[PDB]
RNA sequence: GUCGACGUACUUCAUAGGAUCA
RNA sequence: AUUCAUAAUAACUUUUCGAAUCGCAUGGCCUUGUGCUGGCGAUGGUUCAUUCAAAUUUCUGCCCUAUCAACUUUCGAUGGUAGGAUAGUGGCCUACCAUGGUUUCAACGGGUAACGGGGAAUAAGGGUUCGAUUCCGGAGAGGGAGCCUGAGAAACGGCUACCACAUCCAAGGAAGGCAGCAGGCGCGCAAAUUACCCAAUCCUAAUUCAGGGAGGUAGUGACAAUAAAUAACGAUACAGUUGUAAUUGGAAUGAGUACAAUGUAAAUACCUUAACGAGGAACAAUUGGAGGGCAAGUCUGGUGCCAGCAGCCG
RNA sequence: UAUCUGGUUGAUCCUGCCAGUAGUCAUAUGCUUGUCUCAAAGAUUAAGCCAUGCAUGUCUAAGUAUAAGCAAUUUAUACAGUGAAACUGCGAAUGGCUCAUUAAAUCAGUUAUCGUUUAUUUGAUAGUUUACAUGGUAUAACUGUGGUAAUUCUAGA
């Protein structure tokens, strides 16, 4: 038979989901940044908790060994291309510094919102969702889509939407089209 | 407009040919004939339609760009040689064979199996004994 | 119930179903049981031929 | 099982042929032949994932059946032919000769070479003996058998054998200070030159090998290959020159080229 | 035979103590 | 490291091998003859080496049990000599010999819902458990036994017998092995299609071409996993700057339908895309839990008008 | 276990105790089930029994065609293209499936063959024994005559 597909979890339950400030925290954090469920504030809780669990590892690693220069630098790097870490925090004590409202932020849904194509972030949900936003060239309809430093001034309506300079919706032509008749 | 560009090109003289990736820009258009690039291949390559094979073509997400590959052989002849024959039958270069249902093959292979020479001599007998 | 056989026919020709699927639902009716019912197993009745 | 087998499954093949997991369930099982089978590249490999020529198997045979390619001067037809360390490739339609030599990584490399070194190769002498009517002969790592040998080459040797006539037309001793190639272990594909040589009665013998860098390394003598003199090989090296390099020092170079 | 011994599985009884107030 | 490679002498052999084979082409010498010579290949053939393998083999490592303490040795158990047999070492077997071999550092016997490993889970670490199941190796083809062929089989989609089942029959005979792919029974209670194809991966052959239920493609119970729609922006209205709308405005879009093209061996689907596709957006999200309130209603109890049970029923 | 809730009296605090609340994984089962990518399908310790179909065949210029086969023809009065059947060669000992037996057995790592077989591939290797080329000591397919209810049964010439 063919070789096996690897696949894996990318969320897990918290140990006591039942906190009573751990619950409000998930409510704010849902309504300050349109999150549809718990499933998504879980998944980025554990994307920091296995970023934070490696960069303690690497800590415990005396200084100048190969195994923690070569790691922490490319960890480092990965962080502060996708923006969560500032160019001038680059040590791995900053790492375990990190929130999930820093991964949250660089969302695609509230990068739309804060660049002012959106008036909140559900609308900013809803525009993802609809295919109106290009990053790029290239239509992106995932809310979660995590923005680069490089990717952020590219966002833009898509040529193909009718907010970026297509034709207009069906909608709007049908509206037309009636009043014309 | 189109515009076709043509890219990691090789130039296979074994299999007589060159080998490259499409990449076809169709602004405002769903996608584009493997016909329609095939004649503008050749017209490219100064070499006869029946000559370009193009296949694997997928529109990127969100549409507006497509990515195939494509071959030009050196004549036609060469082709018809080397070309796979179902795509030949896709360019109508060569009519497709037809042919039974595997069951049905398989099922006469067996009863054949069961038979032991030409069998006209097991006609005549049971022809006799009948 | 859940799992229950469902056969499938497209079309009649000649007034007659495919050769495939009338097979397929042949063998099933033979190698089928029926459970015993109370009503049926307590009275004698018969369909006038 | 109650015989040879006949298929190879991906997952078992060599991990040095870099074949796709999920292409398949099965990958080319390379036919009886001169190297053996996990230290072999078949032609299929070499033509559809190495050159990228053919793109199926079905072109690779049309390739071959072509008699287009050419394994030490002599025309090959079959897919899986167990192409070699040190066999010469020759595709005369494209003008083109490679010799199959490992990179640092491990890996048979595309390494091209001119036709002047395509005219000849070398192999390791493997053993030097008597034959029947008294005439000595030589076989190689290639399984080579070579008639009236020079009579100072012996085991662990090196001989540059002419392809054309296939007869040796110069030998290199076994000493401290050769330049070698090592073919088998963690160091594969590494380059360096002999300090000492190790012997063991009853057992394996080791050989300290010194690279450019004066990085030292242990190899058993049968993953040991000489090619020459220090700084005087008998053909033209990889990129590289064998030289392994810490991951950080890669990382380095390939920023700076990039 | 509402029999004895053992093994196994369960049920049950033993929880309030100090300080202030009325 | 050898009685090794190799060589020599004397013979021996129901005794072998040393081309009575095939395709394409028609070159060179001459004393001019269908004379002499001659190219590129295929297939066989002895031996050696190499490759694919096989067989045997050295060391160390297995769960529970001591209320299993002695076991093996008559019928090979330990070893020696010679033979037989094997491809070959060897009690592997035979004949004659000795009396040896294992064991509280657990032999032997028993249990195993015991194929072994790479691996999986948990855990802070030590540990504990799981591993039929994508790779490797072993064993089996209903249960024992024995073989032909062949380089390779103690083969079972090869054969013969016996044991158990079981099909056809004109009763004389004949034919069997799904722990292969589909699909049935094992209950009276249940679960993938008796689907398409060799296009990819590789395998077999005299062989580029034929074959391949190996394998791929699609179908089919939410196996295990990834992403993610079911509305967004306003105005009006009502009620105690908050809440509620079968109120209302024009913008957005995919679920679905579908020219087409791409995809594919051919198809379905995905990615694209003309034209349709939204106010109850009825294009009608679910699974559990908690708490009420209502009567000319019903039942039970009693320090009056109350309390408990409860209330789809007035 | 932790956290949280509740009870421990005439009431309120401070202790203690008691009851419920944790977990993924596994089995069975219930309700719901729109889109994209992806992927698996055991289990009565029953390795229990199987209707039906298929799953192993194979020909190049290069072993054997007077098929009373096809089509081309005077490129062919030995044959010459293609080619059923049969002989010959190879494969069928690979692949796929299941985990019954098996407790120094298998298997893992590590050794040995100076202890042996090896089709095939690859390299070498054979002036030493009517020939302008020998037989049936011979048959298949095929022609023709037949037996059996029946089989991938086969008898005589
Ligand atoms: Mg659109
Ligand atoms: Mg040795
Ligand atoms: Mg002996
Ligand atoms: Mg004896
Ligand atoms: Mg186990
Ligand atoms: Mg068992
Ligand atoms: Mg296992
Ligand atoms: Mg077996
Ligand atoms: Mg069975
Ligand atoms: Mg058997
Ligand atoms: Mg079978
Ligand atoms: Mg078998
Ligand atoms: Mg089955
Ligand atoms: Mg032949
Ligand atoms: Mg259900
Ligand atoms: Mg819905
Ligand atoms: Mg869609
Ligand atoms: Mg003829
Ligand atoms: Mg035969
Ligand atoms: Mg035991
Ligand atoms: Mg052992
Ligand atoms: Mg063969
Ligand atoms: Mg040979
Ligand atoms: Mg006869």
């Amino acid at each position: 038979p063919r070789a096996p597909r690897t696949y894996s979890k990318t969320y897990s339950t918290p140990k006591r989901p039942y906190e009573s400030s751990r619950l409000d925290a998930e409510l704010k954090l849902a309504g300050e940044f349109g999150l549809k469920n718990k499933k998504e504030i879980y998944r980025i809780s554990f994307q920091l908790s296995k970023i934070r669990r490696a960069a303690r590892d690497l800590l415990t690693r005396d200084e100048k060994d190969p195994k923690r220069l070569f790691e922490g630098n490319a960890l480092i790097r990965r962080l502060v291309r996708v923006g969560v870490l500032s160019e001038d925090k680059k040590k791995l004590d900053y790492v375990l510094a990190l929130k999930v409202e820093d991964f949250l932020e660089r969302r695609l849904q509230t990068q739309v919102y804060k660049l002012g194509l959106a008036k909140s972030v559900h609308h900013a949900r809803v525009l993802i969702t609809q295919r109106h936003i290009a990053v790029g060239k290239q239509i992106v309809n995932i809310p979660s889509f995590m923005v680069r430093l490089d990717s952020e001034k590219h966002i833009d309506f898509a040529p193909t939407s009718p907010f970026g300079g297509a034709r207009p919706g069906r909608v709007a032509r049908r509206n037309a089209a009636r009043k014309a008749e | 407009a189109v515009t076709i560009r043509t890219r990691k090109v090789i130039s296979n003289p074994l299999l007589a040919r060159k080998q490259f990736v499409v990449d076809v820009l169709h602004p405002n258009r769903a996608n584009v004939s493997k016909d329609e690039l095939r004649e503008k291949l050749a017209e490219v390559y100064k070499a006869e339609k029946d000559a370009v094979s193009v296949f694997g073509f997928r529109t990127q997400f969100g549409g507006g760009k497509s990515v195939g590959f494509g071959l030009v052989y050196n004549s036609v002849a060469e082709a018809k040689k080397f070309e796979p024959t179902y795509r030949l039958v896709r360019y109508g270069l060569a009519e497709k064979v037809e042919k039974a249902s595997r069951q049905q093959r398989k099922q006469k292979k067996n009863r054949d199996k069961k038979i032991f020479g030409t069998g006209k001599r097991l006609a005549k007998k049971v022809a006799r004994r009948n | 119930y859940q799992g229950a056989k469902l056969f499938y026919l497209s079309g009649v020709i000649n007034g007659r179903y495919p050769d495939r699927e009338i097979l397929n639902l042949s063998r099933f009716i033979s190698v089928m049981k029926f459970r015993p019912l109370k009503w049926r197993n307590e009275h004698p009745y018969m369909l006038a031929d | 099982a109650r015989g040879p087998k006949k298929h190879l499954k991906r997952l078992a093949a060599p991990h040095h042929w870099l074949l796709d997991k999920l292409s398949g369930c099965y990958a080319p099982r390379p036919s009886a032949g001169p190297h053996k089978l996990r230290e072999s590249l078949p032609l299929i490999v070499f033509l559809r994932n190495r050159l990228k020529y053919a793109l199926n198997g079905r072109e690779v045979k049309a390739i071959l059946m072509q008699r287009h390619v050419k394994v030490d001067g002599k025309v090959r037809t079959d897919t899986t032919y167990p192409a070699g360390f040190m066999d010469v490739i020759t595709l005369d339609a494209t003008n083109e000769n490679f010799r199959l030599v490992y990179d640092v990584k491990g890996r048979f490399a595309v390494h091209r070479i001119t036709d002047e070194e395509a005219s000849y190769k070398l192999g390791k002498v493997k053993k030097v003996q008597l034959g029947k009517k008294g005439v000595p002969y030589v076989v190689t790592h290639d399984g080579r058998t070579i008639r009236y040998p020079d009579p100072n080459i012996k085991v662990n040797d090196t001989v540059k054998i002419d392809l054309a006539s296939g007869k040796i037309t110069d030998f290199i001793k076994f000493d401290a200070g050769k330049l070698v190639y090592v073919t088998g272990g963690r160091n594969l594909g590494r380059i360096g030159t002999i300090v000492h040589k190790e012997r063991h009665d009853g057992g394996f013998d080791l050989v300290h090998i010194k690279d450019s860098l004066d990085n030292t390394f242990v190899t058993r003598l049968n993953n040991v290959f000489v090619i020459g003199e220090q700084g005087k090989p008998y053909i033209s090296l990889p990129k590289g020159k064998g030289i392994k390099l810490s991951i950080a020092e890669e990382r380095d170079r390939r920023r700076a080229q990039q």
